C-alpha cells in the first residue's frame, strides 16, 4: 500500500479507482460513530462523543447551521468546520438574496461542488469527514450522507463511524416503523438510541456520551446535551 | 492489415462453411472493423456460433454477427498500430 | 454627447414586406455648422444576410459595429448561419455597459428563410424591440407623420422603394443636417441588391 | 513565484531544513562574547586560510544595528545580509511608528520572529546563520546579551559562543567565568574574551576582531595594535603559571 | 533520473523525446488524406471512416471550416484536433477586428505554429498530438497549402498528404509532377480537380470508396464549402465512365 | 523509461495517454445509461442501481437538466459528473445573456468538449473519468452527443455506456433496422425501458430503478421533463412482458 | 518527499501525524484547572548553568483573565500567540466584551491545517502546520475556569488536569487519582510542584521551573521567584511525613 | 493555479557545468549547417535549405529573417524556437530603440538584446533554453560591419567568419586560410560557395541555398524617393536566379 | 505533480552546505582567469579569454571586462549569459543612487545591492544562482582605492590582490610573495603579466588572448580616469616589460 500510483491526487489507478478518495473514506470508518433517521414530519439525529481521557470533555459532533436544519460530523473535526462555514454561508446567502431558507436537496449539490474542486486539482485534498445533513422544508424532512468524494444521496437513515455499518441492521428491520410514525417525537428519538446501541462494545451510552438533536415542522433544530438526553437513555 | 476492400472478401472466407440464414450482409461488418486483420474475423465467426447456442439456433442470424464483430472491438488492448516497419 | 464630436444623425429607416426587407440611408454627415462628409455611407455589413445602419455619434457606431463583426465571426464559424434576433442582441450588450461613454442609435435588420425580414431598432437607451418600420436620427424627426399614415403591411418591391424614397425626401428638404444621395440596400431571396438615388431625381417628385 | 514547501517534519518529529541548517553555523567562524556590569564585549574571528585582505576596506564582522546595540553573527554570510538590512530598517521604522528608540529585547524577538516566518513560509528556506545581539537599552545600564538561533528560539546568556569549537569554549566559560560575580571593569571583560580565542584562533593576530559595547551609545572598536596588547599580557601569565 | 524522457528537455542525444511521440499520435486513427493545388483554387480530399452505424454521417467530419475564405483538415485524434480548431477561429477573428481585412492562409498557419512552439518550449504544456493542414486561396500568391507540424514548424507544400501511408501516397503525387514538370494542376474548372485527386487516391489505396466513405473539401477564391453526399457521389459517376 | 502512466501530459511511446485510458475503466464501474434519438426529439434513460432498502424511491434525480432544452445524463463517478453540468450551466447562462435565444444542441457540445481538453493539457488537474450523455431539441431538427473522457464526441443516433454498455448499446443496432424511416417519441419511451431490462442480466444481483426523460416538439414543445404518472408504469409492463 | 496534503493509508495527513510526535521532543508543561483558579506551570530545562531565568518564557499572557502555556518547539508558539492575541484583543473591539475561552480556542486551532501548496479558492501561504502544543486557560462569567489543549491536528478538549510534552504518558496517568473536584487553589500549587519535582533531572528550583496563576479578581499572574521558593520549601515538608 | 512548475529546468551538474546548455550545443550540430563571412565592403552569410519532402516549396521557407533593415540573421538546423526568438527580437528592438531613440539599434546592441531573451530561458523557470544558434550581422555608423555568433547557452562572441552546424568542424577550419584583411563583397561570396559546396551531400542548386548579403544602401529597396538622408536598407535577399549565376561562376 | 521533476535547487545538505552553490563554484574554474591588482596610485585588472582563435574579432570586443561607472570598473569571470543579467541591473542601481543623491556611487554600496540579488535565488524563487563571478574595482574619496570581488554565493570581501577562474590557488601563490604596499601602477602591470604567463595552458603568450583595464589618476586630484587598453597598447607593454 502507501504511495504507488494515486499518491498524486491527479493520478488514476489502473483498476479505475482513486486511493486518495479511499484513504479519506477510511478516516470516517475509524472515526466517531453516529447514526440517524427521519420521518415525514420529523427527523432525529443521534451522535456519540468520545475522548482520550476520563477527565477530558467531549467535543460536540453536531454543528448547528440554522433553526430549520443541522448536521453531524464523523471524521476529522476541523475539516468539518470548513465545510460547515460553506454551508452556513449559503444559508445566509439565500436568506439575504433570495429571502428563503436553504433546502436540503440544494444544500447537497452546493456541498458537492466544494469537495470536487480539491479532488480534481493538485495542491488540495478531499475532506475526510462525513456530514449527515438533516432539515425540514415545505416538502418534508430529508437526510443526506456526505462522503469524501462528495457523493450525496437521500436516505431514510444511515450510520457513519466505527462499527457503524453493522448498526444498520436495526434500521433495516424497523425501516417500515419510524417512517409511519408522525407526531410522536419521543418514540422517534428512542428509535435512534437502540440503533446506535448495536455498535457499543467497550462503553455504553451515558449522560455526556449521548448527543441527540431533533428537527421537525413545529419544532426547530435543537441540540440536547447534558441531562436533556438522560431521559431518553 | 487488410483494408476495407481487402477484408470484404475475407468475411466470406471464414463464414463460407458456417451455416446461416438466407438474408446476409457482410458490408455492415466492414465499417464495424477498426484496425482488425484477417484472423480476427475468424474470432468474429467463432463467437457468433456460441451466441446462437443459448437461443437454440443452428443458423447464425445477422444480428448475432454484429454482436460478435464488435466483441473484438470491445476487448481491444491488442495494440497493433505500433508497427512502423511498413515500407 | 460632448462638444466637438462627429455625429451622423440624418435619417435611417427600414421597411419589411412580403418578398424581403429594404433599408435606406443618406450620404450626408453634418455637425451643427458644417457638412463634414457628403459622400460617406452609413451602411455597415456585419454579415452577408444581416445589415446594420449607423446613427448618432459616428465613431461610437463605427466602434460598436466592428466589435459585432468580431463576435459574429466567432458566432458564424463556430455555430452556423446567424439570425436577426441573435445579431441584434450583440449591439444591446455593447451599448448597455458603455451607455455612459458610448451613446448612439442603432438599427439592425436582416433576412431569413423562415421569418423573412425583421427590423430591430436600438434607441439611445440601449433597448431592442421589434417593429415593422423604424426611423432614427435628426433628419427622421420630421417624417413621423408621413411614415405612419402611408405605411402598408406586406407591400411589393416597387411600393417599398417609393415609400422610403418619398419618406427620406421630406427629411432632407425640411432638415439641413440630412441630405445628399440616398443609399439603399435590398434584401431578397436571390441576394443583396444595391440601389442609389440622386438629388436631381427625388426632389422633382 | 515558488509555492512549493521546503521544511517538512521528519518521522522522528524534527525538521530536516532546520538540523541540516545548523551545521552551517558549526562550520563557520566562532563568535564568542561576554558581558560585564558596565560593559559588554563581543569577540569574533576571521578566516585564517585567506590572506592579502585589507582590514579597512573589508566590512566589519560585527554589524552595528543601532548606536546602542550591535550584531555579531556566525554562519552563512549569504543569509546574514538579509537579517542585517531588515533589522536596521525596522530600527528606524520603530522610531517612526512609536517614536521610541529600539530596545535589545525588542530587536532580538523581531529578528527571531522574522526567522520564524521563513520556516513557516512555503517557498523559502530558513536562515543558516545565528546572530548574537548585545547592547544597552535606552536610559538603562543593565547589560543585555541575547542569542538568536536559526530555528527561531532566542535566549539570554551571560557568556555564550557559537560556531566551530563551541563546546570547547563553553566548557571554558563555565569554570573560569562566574555569572554571580561578573567583572565590573572593561579591561577584565576584554581579557576574558581573548582567553577564549586562544583555543580557536591558535596564535593569530589580524584574524581577531573584538568589539567593545558601552552604554550611552558609546562604541570603541579595538584596533590591530590594541588587541595584541591584551594578548601579550595573557601569554606571559599563561605558560609561567 | 528517469524523468528526462517524460517532458521536453535537451536529451543527451541532442533531440526531443516528447516531440518524437507527437508525430506518432496522428497514426492512432489511421485516416489517410491529401491536398493538391489546382489552377485558380485548391481542393482537399479526406477518407471518411465511420466505425458504428449509430454515428450521424453529417456530424462526423475531419474537415473544419475556420472562416469563409479558409478551410482546414486535421489528422489524428479529434480532441486535439478540435482544440486547435477553436484556437484558429479566434485568431482569424482578432485579425479582422484589430488588424485589418480577412486573414490569408499563410498567416493562419504561422500563428498556429508559433502558438504550438510556446507550448513545446514550456514544460508544463504538452504538445498537440495532431497536424494542422490549412488550405485556402490567397489574393496575391493564389492557391497555397501550408501544413503545420505539431513541433511548430510550418513549410509550404505543392501537393501534400497525411497518415501512415503518406509515404506511399506522396510517391503518386510526386511522379505525376516529374513527368509534366508542373507545380500545379492546369485544369481551370474546380470540378475536374475534385475527380483528379480522387483518381490517384483510389489507385494508391486499391479501394473503391462510396459517397459516405469520402469527404471532399473545395476552397475557391474568397469562398469555401464542403461537398455534400450528392456532390461527392456525382464525382464518382464520371470517374467510372472516363476510366 | 518508467512512470509514463504517472502524470497526465506525459505521452506514451506509441502516442497515447495512460491517464485517459484509466479514466475509461472508471466509466464502466458506474451505473449504466442509454439514449434514443428520434426526429421530433431525443429520449434519455438511466438505470440507477439501488444498494440497500435505505434508498428513498424516486426522490433521487441523476439527470441534471441544462435550461429547459438540454438534459444531461452521465455514467461514471458522481462528483465528476456534476462538475460538467455545473460548468455547462454557466456556459448556457453566459450564452443566453449575450446571444439571446438559447444555445442549440450542436453548439453546447463544444463548450463541454474544450473544457475537458484543458484538463488533459495540465499536470495539476486530472481528466474527467465520467462519460456524460447530453442532448435535446435544437433550433433545427435534433441532435445527440456523448462526451467521452478523452473529449472525443460525435453525433450519435444512440448512446449507451456503463456496466451494460456491451449489452444495452448492442441492442441499439436492432432499433435502426426496426424503424429505418423514423421512430415516434412516445414509442421510444417504451423501447428505452426494454433496453434497460435487456442489459439487466448483469444487474440482476442488485436492485434497479427506472428513470426516463424525453424532450420533443410534438408534446412538451421544447421542455425536458421526467416521465411521471401512468406513462411510466405503462412502459414498465410493456418492457417486462418480453422478459 | 511528497505534498503536505497527501493522506496516509490510516486516513490521516503525514504533516499531522509527525507534528504530534514533536511534542515529546521538548519540555514538559503541566497544569490543573480547579473551581477557585487554574494553576499552570512549565519547565525551562536549562542545558547550561549560565542560562538566565528570564530567557525562556513558556507562559505568555493573551488577556488579563486568559493565559496559556507552551511546550515542545517554541518557534511555532510565538506565531500562534500573535494570532491568538489578534483574535482576542480585536474581538474586544467588536463586541465590547471579553472573548470566550472556548471561542478563542476555535479561532487559534483553525489556523493549523490551512497550510498547503497552491490552495484553490483563496490565498493561504503556510509551509508546515504548527508543531507546538498550547494549553489554553481562562475564566468567564458563565462556564467558569476552563483549561483546553490546542493540538496540531486542529482538535481541542477541555482538561481538568493535563500534562503535555515528555510527561504526556507517565506524568499524565499520575494526575488521575490525585485530582478531585474540591481541590482548592493553595493545595493545587503544591500538587503541581510535587509532580514537577519527580520528573526533573536535578532538584526543583525557581530557575528551572516557572508557574503562573489565573483567578477571577487578579486574573493572570506569574509567581515570583521568591514566591515560588516559598512553595518549594513547603513541598519538602509534604514529601516526608511518615 | 495555471502551472505548478516554478523551478528552472537548468541545474548545475556535478561536473561543474549546466546539463541543459551542454546538450543544447549538441542539438545545433544535428541539423543544417550555416555560415557567414565579414569583409570590408559588406558581410556575406549563406545557408542551405534541406527539404523534408520532395514536394515542399523552398520559396515559402525563409531561413534568413530580417530584424532591422540594416541587420540580417541566420540560424542552424530546423530552428523550432527560431520563430519565437525572432518574433520576440523584433518587438524588443523597436520598442527599446525605434519607439524610444527613434532609430534602429546597431549590431552590437541588437545581439545583446537577442541574447537577453535567451539568457532568461536558462534561469527563469517554466521554460527551457533555446536550442538554436543565430548569427547577428549588420552595419552601423561606429562599429561598421560586424558579425556576432549567438550561442544557445545565452552568450555571444564576435567573429570574422564562422560556420556552425553538422559540418562546423571542417567548415570553420577551412575559413581560417581563406580570410584576410582586404576582401570585397563579391569576393567573399566565392569563399562561402567553395566551403558550402563541400558540405552539401544532396542536390546543389540555387533553390536549396539561401544567400543573403549586406551591401550599401539601395534606393530600389527603399520604396520612396526625394529624401537624400535615407538611401534605403543595406540588407538584401538575392533571388533564385541571381544565386545560380554565382554557382557556375566557380 | 510538480514535486517529482523538482530537483530541489536550494536545500540544506547533511554537510550544511548548498548543492547548487557548491557546483556553481566549480564553473568558475572552467572559465577565464581574472586577476585584479590594487596598487597605490591605481588599480590594475587582468583577464584572459577562453576559446580564442584567429577568426576572433580583435578590433573592439571585451568579453571579461565592462564599465559600470566612470570611476568604477568590473572584471567578469564566469558564464557570460548569467553575467549580462547582473551587469544590466548594476548600471540601473548605480544610476538610481546618482539620480537621487546626485553623487557618484561607491563600490561598497554597489556590490551589496548586487549581492542581494544572488542571495535571493539561493533562498527563494526556486531557481538556480548565478554561476558567474565579478571583481569590482573603483575609486572613492572615503576609503580610497577599493578592490572587491563577488561569488555565486553572494559574498564579498576586501582584497588587495584577488585571483578567480582557472588555477585560482596557483596564481595566488605568486601574488602573495611578490605583493608590496609601495607597488606603483607600472610595477603592478609586470605582476599580472608574469602571473598569467606561467598559469596558462599554452607555450607563448600573445596580446589577443589578454584583456587589461586599469584606473589611472591624472594631475588633478579627486578624479580618476578609466582607460581600457586597446590591442595596440597591449602589445606595447609586452615588449617594454620583456614578456613579448
Amino acid at each position: 500500500f502507501r504511495n504507488n500510483y494515486d499518491g498524486d491526487t491527479v493520478t488514476f489507478s489502473p483498476t479505475g479507482r482513486l486511493f486518495q478518495v479511499e484513504y479519506a473514506l477510511e478516516a470516517i470508518k475509524q472515526g466517531s460513530v453516529t447514526v440517524g433517521l427521519r420521518s415525514n414530519t420529523h427527523a432525529v439525529l443521534v451522535a456519540l462523543k468520545r475522548n482520550a481521557d476520563e477527565l477530558s470533555s467531549y467535543q460536540k459532533k453536531i454543528i448547528k447551521c440554522d433553526e430549520h436544519m443541522g448536521l453531524s460530523l464523523a471524521g476529522l473535526a476541523p475539516d468539518a468546520r470548513v465545510l460547515s462555514n460553506y454551508l452556513r454561508q449559503q444559508c445566509n446567502y439565500s436568506s439575504l438574496v433570495f429571502n428563503r431558507k436553504l433546502a436540503v436537496e440544494r444544500a447537497g449539490h452546493l456541498l458537492c461542488d466544494k469537495a470536487q474542486k480539491n479532488t480534481q486539482s493538485y495542491g488540495g485534498r478531499p475532506y475526510g469527514v462525513g456530514l449527515l445533513i438533516i432539515g425540514y422544508d415545505k416538502s418534508g424532512a430529508h437526510l443526506l450522507e456526505f462522503q469524501p468524494s462528495g457523493n450525496v444521496t437521500e436516505l431514510y437513515g444511515t450510520a457513519i463511524g466505527a462499527r457503524s455499518q453493522g448498526a444498520k441492521t436495526y434500521l433495516e428491520r424497523t425501516l417500515d416503523t419510524f417512517i409511519k410514525i408522525d407526531g410522536n417525537p419521543d418514540e422517534l428519538i428512542k428509535a435512534g438510541v437502540e440503533a446506535i446501541s448495536q455498535s457499543l462494545r467497550d462503553e455504553s451510552l451515558t449522560v455526556d456520551n449521548l448527543s441527540i438533536a431533533i428537527v421537525g415542522k413545529d419544532t426547530p433544530f435543537t441540540i440536547y446535551d447534558g441531562e436533556a438526553v438522560a431521559k431518553y437513555i | 492489415l487488410p483494408n476495407e476492400a481487402g477484408r470484404l472478401e475475407i468475411f466470406k472466407i471464414h463464414t463460407a462453411k458456417v451455416k446461416k440464414t438466407g438474408e446476409f450482409d457482410f458490408e455492415a461488418a466492414v465499417k464495424m472493423s477498426d484496425g482488425f486483420n484477417g484472423a480476427d474475423i475468424r474470432n468474429c465467426a467463432t463467437e457468433a456460433g456460441f451466441f446462437a447456442i443459448r437461443d437454440d439456433r443452428d443458423h447464425i442470424n445477422p444480428d448475432d454477427l454484429m454482436k460478435a464483430v464488435r466483441k473484438v472491438a470491445e476487448v481491444k488492448k491488442l495494440e497493433g498500430t505500433i508497427e512502423y516497419q511498413k515500407l | 454627447l460632448k462638444k466637438g464630436e462627429v455625429s451622423l444623425g440624418t435619417s435611417i429607416m427600414a421597411v419589411t414586406f412580403k418578398d424581403g426587407v429594404i433599408l435606406g440611408a443618406d450620404s450626408r454627415t453634418t455637425t451643427g455648422a458644417y457638412i463634414a462628409n457628403r459622400v460617406t455611407d452609413k451602411l455597415t455589413r456585419v454579415h452577408d444576410k444581416i445589415w446594420c445602419c449607423r446613427s448618432g455619434s459616428a465613431a461610437d457606431t463605427q466602434a460598436i459595429a466592428d466589435i459585432v463583426q468580431y463576435h459574429l465571426e466567432l458566432y458564424t464559424s463556430q455555430y452556423g448561419t446567424p439570425s436577426t434576433e441573435t445579431a441584434a442582441s450583440v449591439f444591446k450588450e455593447l451599448c448597455y455597459e458603455n451607455k455612459d461613454n458610448l451613446t448612439a442609435g442603432i438599427i439592425v435588420a436582416g433576412y431569413d428563410d423562415k421569418n423573412k425580414g425583421e427590423v430591430y431598432t436600438i434607441p439611445l437607451g440601449g433597448s431592442v424591440h421589434k417593429l415593422p418600420y423604424a426611423i432614427a436620427g435628426s433628419g427622421s424627426t420630421f417624417i413621423y407623420g408621413y411614415c405612419d399614415k402611408n405605411f402598408r403591411e406586406n407591400m411589393s418591391k416597387e411600393e417599398t422603394v417609393d415609400f422610403i424614397k418619398h419618406s427620406l425626401s421630406q427629411a432632407i428638404k425640411w432638415d439641413g443636417s440630412s441630405g445628399g444621395v440616398i443609399r439603399m440596400v435590398v434584401l431578397t431571396a436571390a441576394g443583396v441588391e444595391r440601389l442609389i438615388f440622386y438629388p436631381d431625381e427625388y426632389e422633382q417628385l | 513565484g515558488y509555492d512549493r514547501a521546503l521544511s517538512i517534519f521528519s518521522p522522528d518529529g524534527h525538521i530536516f531544513q532546520v538540523e541540516y541548517a545548523l551545521e552551517a553555523v558549526k562550520r563557520g567562524t566562532c563568535a564568542v562574547g561576554v558581558k560585564g556590569k558596565n560593559c559588554v564585549v563581543l569577540g569574533c574571528e576571521r578566516r585564517s586560510t585567506l590572506k592579502l585582505q585589507d582590514t579597512r576596506i573589508t566590512p566589519s564582522k560585527v554589524s552595528k544595528i543601532d548606536s546602542h546595540v550591535v550584531l555579531s553573527f556566525s554562519g552563512l554570510n549569504a543569509d546574514s545580509r538579509i537579517l542585517i538590512e531588515k533589522a536596521r530598517v525596522e530600527a528606524q521604522s520603530h522610531r517612526l511608528t512609536l517614536e521610541d528608540p529600539v530596545t535589545v529585547e525588542y530587536l532580538t524577538r523581531y529578528v527571531a520572529g522574522v526567522q520564524q516566518r521563513y520556516t513557516q513560509s512555503g517557498g523559502v528556506r530558513p536562515f543558516g546563520v545565528s546572530t548574537l545581539i548585545a547592547g544597552f537599552d535606552p536610559r538603562d545600564d543593565e547589560p543585555k546579551l541575547y542569542q538568536t538561533e536559526p530555528s527561531g528560539i532566542y535566549s539570554s546568556w551571560s557568556a555564550q559562543t557559537i560556531g566551530r569549537n563551541s563546546k570547547t569554549v563553553r566548557e571554558f566559560l563555565e569554570k573560569n567565568y562566574d555569572r554571580k560575580e561578573p567583572p565590573a571593569t572593561v579591561e577584565e571583560c576584554v581579557k576574558l574574551t581573548v582567553r577564549s580565542l586562544l583555543e580557536v584562533v591558535q596564535t593569530g593576530a589580524k584574524n581577531i576582531e573584538i568589539t567593545v559595547v558601552k552604554p550611552d551609545s558609546d562604541i570603541v572598536a579595538l584596533s590591530s595594535e590594541e588587541i595584541n596588547q591584551y594578548v601579550t599580557q595573557i601569554e606571559q601569565e599563561k605558560q609561567e603559571q | 533520473a528517469g524523468y528526462d524522457r517524460h517532458i521536453t528537455i535537451f536529451s543527451p542525444e541532442g533531440r526531443l523525446y516528447q516531440v518524437e511521440y507527437a508525430f506518432k499520435a496522428t497514426n492512432q486513427t489511421n485516416i489517410n488524406s491529401l491536398a493538391v493545388r489546382g489552377k485558380d483554387c485548391t481542393v482537399v480530399i479526406s477518407q471518411k471512416k465511420v466505425p458504428d452505424k449509430l454515428l450521424d454521417p453529417t456530424t462526423v467530419s475531419y474537415i473544419f471550416c475556420i472562416s469563409r475564405t479558409i478551410g482546414m483538415v486535421v489528422n489524428g485524434p479529434i480532441p486535439d484536433a478540435r482544440n486547435a480548431a477553436l484556437r484558429a477561429k479566434a485568431e482569424a477573428a482578432e485579425f479582422r477586428y484589430k488588424y485589418g481585412y480577412d486573414m490569408p492562409c499563410d498567416v493562419l498557419a504561422k500563428r498556429m505554429a508559433n502558438l504550438s512552439q510556446i507550448y513545446t518550449q514550456r514544460a508544463y504544456m504538452r504538445p498537440l498530438g495532431v497536424i494542422l493542414t490549412f488550405v485556402s486561396v490567397d489574393e496575391e500568391l493564389g492557391p497555397s497549402i501550408y501544413k503545420t507540424d505539431p513541433a511548430g514548424y510550418y513549410v509550404g507544400y505543392k501537393a501534400t498528404a497525411t497518415g501512415p501511408k503518406q509515404q506511399e501516397i506522396t510517391t503518386n503525387l510526386e511522379n505525376h509532377f516529374k513527368k509534366s514538370k508542373i507545380d500545379h494542376i492546369n485544369e481551370e474548372s474546380w470540378e475536374k480537380v475534385v475527380e483528379f485527386a480522387i483518381t490517384h487516391m483510389i489507385d494508391a489505396l486499391g479501394t473503391e470508396f462510396s459517397k459516405n466513405d469520402l469527404e471532399v473539401g473545395v476552397a475557391t477564391k474568397d469562398k469555401f464549402f464542403t461537398l455534400s453526399a450528392e456532390n461527392i457521389e456525382e464525382r464518382l459517376v464520371a470517374i467510372a465512365e472516363q476510366d | 523509461g518508467t512512470g509514463y502512466d504517472l502524470s497526465n501530459s506525459v505521452f506514451s511511446p506509441d502516442g497515447r495517454n495512460f491517464q485517459v485510458e484509466y479514466a475509461v475503466k472508471a466509466v464502466e464501474n458506474g451505473t449504466t445509461s442509454i439514449g434514443i434519438k428520434c426526429n421530433d426529439g431525443v429520449v434519455f434513460a438511466v438505470e440507477k442501481l439501488i444498494t440497500s432498502k435505505l434508498l428513498v424511491p424516486q426522490k433521487n434525480v441523476k439527470i441534471q437538466v441544462v435550461d429547459r432544452h438540454i438534459g444531461c445524463v452521465y455514467s461514471g463517478l458522481i462528483p465528476d459528473g456534476r462538475h460538467l453540468v455545473n460548468r455547462g450551466r454557466e456556459e448556457a447562462a453566459s450564452f443566453k445573456k449575450l446571444y439571446k435565444t438559447p444555445i442549440p444542441i450542436p453548439a453546447f457540445a463544444d463548450r463541454l468538449g474544450q473544457y475537458v481538453q484543458a484538463h488533459t493539457l495540465y499536470n495539476s488537474v486530472r481528466p474527467f473519468g465520467v462519460s456524460t450523455i447530453f442532448g435535446g431539441v435544437d433550433k433545427n431538427g435534433a441532435h445527440l452527443y456523448m462526451l467521452e473522457p478523452s473529449g472525443s464526441y460525435w453525433g450519435y443516433k444512440g448512446a449507451a455506456t456503463g456496466k451494460g454498455r456491451q449489452s444495452a448499446k448492442a441492442e441499439l443496432e436492432k432499433l435502426v433496422d426496426h424503424h429505418p424511416e423514423g421512430l415516434s417519441a412516445r414509442e421510444a419511451v417504451k423501447q428505452a425501458a426494454k433496453i434497460i431490462y435487456l442489459a439487466h442480466e448483469d444487474n440482476k444481483e442488485k436492485d434497479f430503478e427506472l428513470e426516463i426523460s424525453w424532450c420533443s416538439l410534438s408534446e412538451t414543445n421544447g421542455l425536458h421533463k421526467f416521465v411521471k404518472g401512468d406513462l411510466l408504469q405503462e412502459a414498465i409492463d410493456f418492457a417486462q412482458k418480453e422478459i | 518527499d511528497r505534498g503536505v496534503s497527501t493522506f496516509s493509508p490510516e486516513g490521516r495527513l503525514f504533516q499531522v501525524e509527525y507534528s504530534l510526535e514533536a511534542i515529546k521532543l521538548g519540555s514538559t508543561a503541566i497544569g490543573i484547572a480547579t473551581k477557585e483558579g487554574v494553576v499552570l506551570g512549565v519547565e525551562k530545562r536549562a542545558t547550561s548553568p549560565l542560562l538566565e531565568s528570564d530567557s525562556i518564557e513558556k507562559i505568555v499572557e493573551i488577556d488579563r483573565h486568559i493565559g496559556c502555556a507552551m511546550s515542545g518547539l517554541t518557534a511555532d508558539a510565538r506565531s500562534m500567540i500573535e494570532h491568538a492575541r489578534t483574535a482576542a484583543v480585536t474581538h474586544n473591539l467588536y463586541y465590547d466584551e471579553d472573548i470566550n475561552v472556548e471561542s478563542l480556542t476555535q479561532s487559534v486551532c483553525d489556523l493549523a491545517l490551512r497550510f498547503g501548496e497552491g490552495a484553490s479558492g483563496e490565498e493561504r501561504l503556510m509551509s508546515r502546520p504548527f508543531g507546538v502544543a498550547l494549553l489554553i486557560a481562562g475564566h468567564d462569567a458563565d462556564d467558569g475556569y476552563q483549561l483546553f489543549h490546542a493540538e496540531p491536528s486542529g482538535t481541542f478538549y477541555r482538561y481538568n488536569a493535563k500534562a503535555i510534552g515528555s510527561g504526556s504518558e507517565g506524568a499524565q496517568a499520575e494526575l488521575l487519582n490525585e485530582w478531585h473536584s474540591s481541590l482548592t487553589l493553595k493545595e493545587a500549587e503544591l500538587l503541581v510542584l510535587k509532580i514537577l519535582k519527580q520528573v526533573m533531572e536535578e532538584k526543583l528550583d525557581e530557575n528551572n521551573a516557572q508557574l503562573s496563576c489565573i483567578t477571577k479578581q487578579d486574573g493572570f499572574k506569574i509567581y515570583d521567584n521568591e514566591k515560588t521558593a516559598e512553595l518549594i520549601k513547603e513541598l519538602k515538608e509534604k514529601e516526608a511525613a511518615e | 493555479m495555471t502551472d505548478r512548475y516554478s523551478f528552472s529546468l537548468t541545474t548545475f551538474s556535478p561536473s561543474g557545468k549546466l546539463g541543459q546548455i551542454d546538450y543544447a550545443l549538441t542539438a545545433v550540430k544535428q541539423g543544417v549547417t550555416s555560415l557567414g563571412i565579414k569583409a570590408t565592403n559588406g558581410v556575406v552569410i549563406a545557408t542551405e535549405k534541406k527539404s523534408s519532402s520532395p514536394l515542399a516549396m523552398s520559396e515559402t521557407l525563409s531561413k534568413v529573417s530580417l530584424l532591422t533593415p540594416d541587420i540580417g540573421a541566420v540560424y542552424s538546423g530546423m530552428g523550432p524556437d527560431y520563430r519565437v526568438l525572432v518574433d520576440k527580437s523584433r518587438k524588443v528592438a523597436h520598442t527599446s530603440y525605434k519607439r524610444i531613440y527613434g532609430e534602429y539599434p546597431p549590431t552590437k546592441l541588437l545581439v545583446s538584446e537577442v541574447a537577453k531573451i535567451m539568457q532568461e530561458a536558462t534561469q527563469s523557470g517554466g521554460v527551457r533554453p533555446f536550442g538554436v544558434s543565430l548569427l547577428i550581422a549588420g552595419h552601423d555608423e561606429f562599429n561598421g560591419f560586424s558579425l556576432y555568433q549567438v550561442d544557445p547557452s545565452g552568450s555571444y562572441f564576435p567573429w570574422k567568419a564562422t560556420a556552425i552546424g553538422k559540418g562546423s568542424v571542417a567548415a570553420k577550419t577551412f575559413l581560417e586560410k581563406r580570410w584576410n584583411d582586404e576582401l570585397e563583397l563579391e569576393d567573399a561570396i566565392h569563399i562561402a560557395l567553395l566551403t558550402l559546396k563541400e558540405s552539401v551531400e544532396g542536390e546543389f542548386n540555387g533553390d536549396t541555398i539561401e544567400l543573403a548579403i549586406i551591401g550599401d544602401e539601395n534606393p530600389d529597396l527603399l520604396g520612396y524617393t526625394g529624401i537624400p538622408t535615407d538611401k534605403g536598407p543595406r540588407f538584401r535577399k538575392l533571388t533564385s536566379q541571381e544565386i545560380n549565376d554565382r554557382l557556375e561562376a566557380l | 505533480g510538480s514535486r517529482r521533476y523538482d530537483s530541489r535547487t536550494t536545500i540544506f545538505s547533511p554537510e550544511g552546505r548548498l548543492y547548487q552553490v557548491e557546483y556553481a563554484l566549480e564553473s568558475i574554474s572552467h572559465a577565464g582567469t581574472a586577476i585584479g591588482i590594487m596598487a597605490s596610485d591605481g588599480i590594475v585588472l587582468a583577464a584572459e579569454r577562453k576559446v580564442t582563435s584567429t577568426l576572433l574579432e580583435q578590433d573592439t570586443s571585451t568579453e571579461k571586462l565592462y564599465k559600470l561607472n566612470d570611476k568604477i570598473a568590473v572584471a567578469v569571470a564566469g558564464l557570460t549569459a548569467d553575467a549580462e543579467i547582473l551587469i544590466n541591473t548594476a548600471r540601473i542601481h548605480a544610476q538610481n543612487y546618482l539620480k537621487t543623491y546626485n553623487e557618484d556611487i561607491p563600490v561598497e554600496i554597489l556590490v551589496r545591492r548586487l549581492s542581494d540579488i544572488k542571495q535571493g535565488y539561493t533562498q527563494h524563487g526556486g531557481l538556480r544562482p548565478f554561476g558567474v563571478s565579478f571583481i569590482y574595482a573603483g575609486y572613492d574619496d572615503r576609503y580610497g582605492y577599493q578592490l572587491y570581488t563577488s561569488n555565486p554565493s553572494g559574498n564579498y570581501t576586501g582584497w588587495k590582490a584577488i585571483s578567480v577562474g582557472a588555477n585560482t590557488s596557483a596564481a595566488q601563490t605568486l601574488l602573495q610573495m611578490d605583493y608590496k604596499d609601495d607597488m606603483k601602477v607600472d610595477d603592478a602591470i609586470e605582476l599580472a603579466l608574469k602571473t598569467l604567463s606561467k598559469t596558462t595552458d599554452s607555450s607563448a603568450l600573445t596580446y589577443d588572448r589578454l584583456e587589461f583595464a586599469t584606473i589611472r589618476k591624472g594631475a588633478n586630484d579627486g578624479e580618476v580616469y578609466q582607460k581600457i587598453f586597446k590591442p595596440q597598447e597591449i602589445k606595447d607593454i609586452l615588449v617594454k616589460t620583456g614578456i613579448t
